[PDB]
């Protein structure tokens, strides 16, 4: 919907309001999502510089390469 | 060393005096430098 309120729960954005304020777009899994890696978030956060980078709390064998911390 | 000598000092003892000098017995003074490595970055962490 918007990024001050979205239409799903587990969906978060931290929109930024001053250009040295980072950006950051957070999903929590759940419902479908497997019980083991329920209530964990993926992280998509942007520098204010424009870089844009993913983060996860996820076990290390169930990160994807290009979400690697 | 810094030796100094009371004279006659055996016989100024012999006469009952109180014979003192200063004295600074040689010695030895050591400063000892030994490198280090500091780490500067580490990031990539990983589990086994």
């Amino acid at each position: 919907s918007t990024a001050a309120v979205t239409g799903q729960t587990g969906l978060t954005i931290t929109y930024p309001a001053s250009a040295t304020e980072s950006a950051a777009i957070q999903g929590t899994f759940g419902n479908s999502a497997a019980i083991k890696i329920k209530n964990q978030t993926l992280t998509w956060t942007r520098t204010p510089e424009g870089a844009w980078s993913c983060a996860t709390t996820v076990e290390a064998k169930f990160k994807p390469a290009g979400c690697a911390s | 060393r810094r030796p100094v000598s009371n004279g006659n000092f055996q016989q100024r003892v012999k006469a009952g005096d109180i014979v003192v000098a200063p004295y600074t017995s040689d010695g030895k003074i050591t400063v000892k430098l030994v490198a280090g490595q500091k780490d500067i970055s580490s990031t990539p962490d990983y589990d086994y």
